[PDB]
């Protein structure tokens, strides 16, 4: 349970955000920092 | 890469730490091996159009 | 140079012989000792011999296990337990002077 | 002991009760509320904690015929079977983890023979991790098949 | 039958004092109770060999040995590269009930403590009882009688 | 909201898991005899077979043994649990049945009864006051009776202090005229020898049981050394031939003393426990305790043990490493994107998926145990994988 | 001076009940035969250090001397590895018979 | 052994902590050869020969 | 590694010794073992220097 | 009685015999100690002598 709880909800957030937020860095580096 | 580091962690605690990252980064390397060789192989011969 | 050689010897000389790294030690000294320093004539005087002050100290000086009052295996019906304390070493130098 | 005047003997029965009896009886042992004996085992440092205990039961089993009528062996107190299932039960979770996304990447792939690939590499890994873990010496515990299910 | 104070003060002190030159030592814990069992342990640092370990500290203690008094020497002066928390606790008991609480751990005491003690993987086997040791109960009132001391 | 959850986090070593066994600890006041604690162990042992029945499948009860020190006024009683599927639930879990245990307990008026599980290894912090100057053991009772009482001070800080030492009990006290033996012509020797082998068990000679070799102890028997007033029996032959009692050449009388010393690198000293204060770390306790013991008697130092002291080497590795994992990954990613500035697009991903694993760790305590790393350091990866699954193609 | 069971029942079983946590320990032999001679045979498991073996077995012993009695320890207990094998077996003899 | 060079007798207790006991005669009276016939040794009858 | 150790161990019993007792090193190796490395790894910067 | 059924089994086994020797005859001293005790001669010379 300790490790499970540890990575359930880090994944959940690791893709219901990283997809909507990824984009948003490559783009915004790409921009700003090039 | 990510793992590797806390691997050299010491003191008591050193060993439970350097073991996780180890087996981590073995199971990486071997994923790769694998997926270098078994996974192309595999993909021909037995995936079908 | 007794006094101050007695106390390394007395409280600093096991801790540090036993810090990491650190092998045997010497120590440029010694620790206190009970000298019983004895008189051939005052022997003669009292009619004693020294193997008589080695026997005396060796009696008087003795720390001895007196068992345990009440102890294991008790009678049914037993509400007390407590060691029992026999003589002890004694502690200071006019403490032996009191030796007979 | 001695012959007093008069002739008359005196043995160590007339002035000592004589039983058999512990050496010390300080320390008394029951089980479930009744008459017990036992022995407390200290694991030594740099033994495998379940080879030990295997051992110890064959031990006890390789004298269990020669025991007198009406004794019996009980094992009040024993750590090591937490051991032996706690591991046994995250290989539950990484058999039913395989299935598990199995089960998943057939519902993505949608093809049952290109969903067949990823199945086969993990058991490899998975399996290989063993080997090389044999090779730096660690022992399979519970990190270690942590370091796999994750 | 050693109250508490004797054994700090002429069997753990003289053990202790001697107790130098030992290599990879972090702290040296020890402790002397009311029943006469000093008990002076010893935690090494991290990593060291524990087989040797327990070479370098007994070498150490033959210094200190013959300076005990002789009642401690002719008792089991014993040392043990042993962890301080029990493994497993192996119970023996009796279903008949024909045999009183010291008889059982006679036979536990007589026959399975020598063979458990050898198995490998085993550094102590602290026993809850004790072997039958002939017990010579004195009578004062009957000693005095016939002009006897103990 | 990272940074405020993962500070907030508590930090500790590993969760007391369910081991299935628990050992009940039962101790008795001063000089409280073998049969009174055979009194007490089977309320323990009636209680666990009778509230319990469900859950304990068999008890062991050892009487006259524990860990803190051997004796006639302590006991352990060793306890095992069902199958873990046998018991199904969360109040059917060891760190149940002992909350119920103790509180059960608080009734056993003349013992002190607690069952604490099993930690994680086989072998909170565990203090000790040192006497490196010499005043004694009484002077170091009161001193860390001060430390101690003066730790109810900050019970914010510091919990459930206590001893782990015996405390001091009666001892009756017996001395021997030195003058009086000699005109009685009675040997010291052989006064020491009948008291000490009478009152106490003395070691002769050895014999041969159905084949095995075995002791052969002289004691006197159980009723004739039971009371003080039983010295008045034991009469002693002197050189003359003639027997005298102890009361014509011996007194006695009761005194305190300690049954159990404890030493430590050499020093005399004894330990203390407890917890560190309620809901916060255990590190902040340790940095309270050296200014307690800043103000105290002279000669009275301290020095940490067991696994406190564990976490004076090595305290803080763990935010050190992290900045290397954070650097080298950093020149990693570098190496393959071509760029200084893209792997950035894969590194401000990392608080979004640590982010989830702070918020269910809090979401049920996890207490940033050793198995938190573990799954920080993996929920980072995956963060990460899943990023240069992404960015990878766009590029 | 000593018979068969004077021997095994005084020297061998306070030996052998003192012998034990030795690592790797395969099985304990030992026969006490008579004109007062005992070898106690320990065999470890292959590979073992023998080096190591040896010290902690004398090791165990040297804490159980004290309970063998007078006699023995004046004689001396000693503890030799058995499994080597000879080189060479240098005789002396005399051709004369003048010195026995 | 004791008049001349000492024989430790055994421990006692100076402040909590164990030192040695020793018995040996005081530094005039062991420091020539003279001093070899003043030491007695008593006889069974107690004429303290020297 | 040692002599730091002893420091340290020193340094912990410095605060009970008795009145009027100092301690001093009159005689220690380990200055010269830092000296040297620093003037050694001085001689590898200024090579790299020159 | 073992190894008196291994004789019964030729085919099976062959040339099973002991490896320690059989039983010897002895001596037996007996001291008795009333007798001792009334002549006034300790135990231990009795063992010692002897």
């Amino acid at each position: 349970n300790a490790v499970g709880t540890g990575v359930m909800g880090g994944m959940v957030t690791a893709t219901v955000l990283a997809i909507f937020f990824v984009p948003v860095f490559f783009v915004v580096v790409r921009r700003r920092f090039s | 890469a990510v793992f590797v580091p806390m691997a050299f962690f010491g003191g008591s605690t050193g060993a439970i730490y350097r073991q996780f990252s180890i087996t981590i980064v073995s199971a990486m390397a071997l994923s790769v091996l694998v997926a270098l060789i078994l996974t192309p192989a595999l993909c021909a011969t037995m995936l079908k159009p | 140079q007794e006094d101050i050689s007695d106390y390394v010897a007395a409280n600093m000389k096991d801790a540090i012989s036993r810090t990491s790294g650190v092998g045997d030690v010497q120590l440029f000294g010694s620790q206190y000792a009970m000298r019983i320093w004895m008189n051939p004539n005052e022997l003669n005087k009292f009619q004693l011999t020294p193997v008589d002050v080695i026997t005396a100290i060796k009696a008087q000086n003795a720390q001895v296990a007196a068992g345990q009052l009440g102890g294991t295996p008790p009678v049914k019906g037993q509400q007390l337990n407590a060691s029992i304390i026999a003589q002890t070493r004694l502690t200071s130098t006019e403490e032996f002077g009191k030796i007979l | 002991l001695k012959v007093n005047q008069d002739g008359s003997r005196v043995l160590l029965r007339d002035v000592a009760k004589i039983e058999l009896g512990g050496e010390n009886y300080d320390i008394i042992a029951e089980f479930n509320g009744q008459p017990a004996s036992g022995l407390g085992i200290k694991l030594a440092t740099g033994a495998n904690a379940l080879d030990t205990a295997a051992a110890i039961r064959a031990e006890l089993a390789k004298m269990e015929p020669f025991f007198p009528s009406g004794l019996k062996i009980v094992y009040p107190y024993d750590t090591t079977p937490f051991v032996k299932i706690s591991i046994h039960e995250v290989v539950k979770t990484l058999v039913e983890a395989i299935i598990l996304v199995f089960l998943v990447m057939y519902l993505f792939l949608q093809n049952f023979r290109a969903t067949l690939i990823p199945t086969i590499a993990v058991p490899v890994v998975l399996l290989g991790t063993f080997a090389v873990l044999a090779a730096f010496g660690f022992s399979i515990n519970t990190l270690t098949m942590f370091g796999m299910v994750l | 039958g050693a109250d508490a104070k004797t054994v700090q003060d002429t069997v753990t002190q003289v053990i202790e004092q001697n107790m130098n030159g030992i290599d990879n030592l972090m702290y040296m814990s020890s402790n002397s109770d009311s029943t006469g069992t000093v008990q002076i342990t010893l935690t090494f640092e991290s990593g060291t060999d524990a087989d040797i370990a327990q070479v370098q500290v007994q070498n150490k203690l033959q210094l200190a040995m013959p300076l005990l008094p002789q009642e401690v020497q002719q008792q089991g002066v014993s040392v043990e590269k042993s962890s301080s928390s029990f493994l497993m606790v192996v119970g023996v008991i009796n279903t008949d009930g024909t045999m009183t609480q010291e008889d059982i751990s006679d036979y536990v005491a007589a026959n399975m403590k020598d063979a458990i003690s050898r198995t490998s993987g085993v550094g102590d086997v602290q026993l809850f009882g004790s072997q039958y040791a002939m017990r010579i109960w004195m009578n004062p009132n009957e000693l005095n009688k016939f002009q006897l001391t103990p | 909201g990272m940074a405020y959850l993962f500070v907030r986090l508590p930090s500790s070593f590993l969760p007391d898991e369910d081991q299935g066994v628990f050992m009940t600890m039962v101790q008795l006041p001063a000089g409280a005899t073998q049969e009174r604690t055979q009194k007490v162990l089977n309320e323990v042992t009636h209680y666990y077979l009778t509230k319990e029945k469900n859950n304990v499948e068999s008890v062991f009860a050892v009487n006259g043994f524990g860990f803190a020190g051997r004796g006639q006024n302590t006991g352990i009683a060793f306890v095992s649990l069902k199958d873990w599927a046998d018991r199904p639930g969360e109040e059917n879990k060891v760190e149940a049945i002992t909350m119920r245990a103790t509180r059960a307990f608080s009734q056993i008026k003349d013992a002190m009864v607690f069952a604490f599980n099993l930690p994680a290894i086989v072998e909170g912090f565990d203090f000790e006051l040192i006497d490196q100057a010499g005043l004694g053991h009484e002077k170091l009772t009161q001193a860390r009776n001060q430390l101690l009482a003066e730790a109810a001070k900050h019970p914010d800080m510091l919990t459930s202090v206590r001893p782990n030492g015996l405390e001091d009990t009666p001892q009756f006290k017996i001395d021997i005229d030195q003058e009086k033996a000699q005109a009685l012509g009675v040997s010291i020797n052989d006064i020491n020898t009948t008291l000490g082998a009478a009152w106490g068990g003395s070691y002769v000679n050895d014999f041969i049981d159905r084949g095995r070799v075995k002791k052969v102890y002289v004691m006197s028997e159980a009723k004739y050394r039971m009371l003080p007033d039983d010295i008045g029996d034991w009469y002693v032959r002197a050189a003359d031939g003639q027997m005298v009692p102890f009361s014509a050449f011996s007194s006695s009388r009761w005194e305190y003393g300690s049954p159990r010393l404890e030493r430590y690198n050499g020093l005399p000293s004894m330990e203390i426990l407890g917890q560190a204060a309620p809901g916060k770390s255990t590190g902040e306790a340790m940095e309270l305790m050296e200014q307690l013991a800043s103000k105290l008697p002279t000669g009275v130092g301290y020095d940490w043990t067991g696994m406190s002291y564990q976490e004076r080497l090595s305290g803080n590795q763990a935010p050190s490493l992290y900045a290397i994992s954070l650097i080298v990954v950093f020149l990693c990613l570098a190496a393959l994107y071509e760029s200084w500035s893209i792997p950035f697009s894969v590194m401000l991903v990392v608080p979004l998926g640590v982010i989830g694993a702070l918020l269910a760790a809090t979401f049920r305590g996890l207490t940033n145990d050793v198995y938190f790393q573990v799954g920080l350091l993996t929920t980072i990866g995956l963060s990460a994988k899943n990023a240069i699954l992404i960015v990878e193609f766009a590029k």
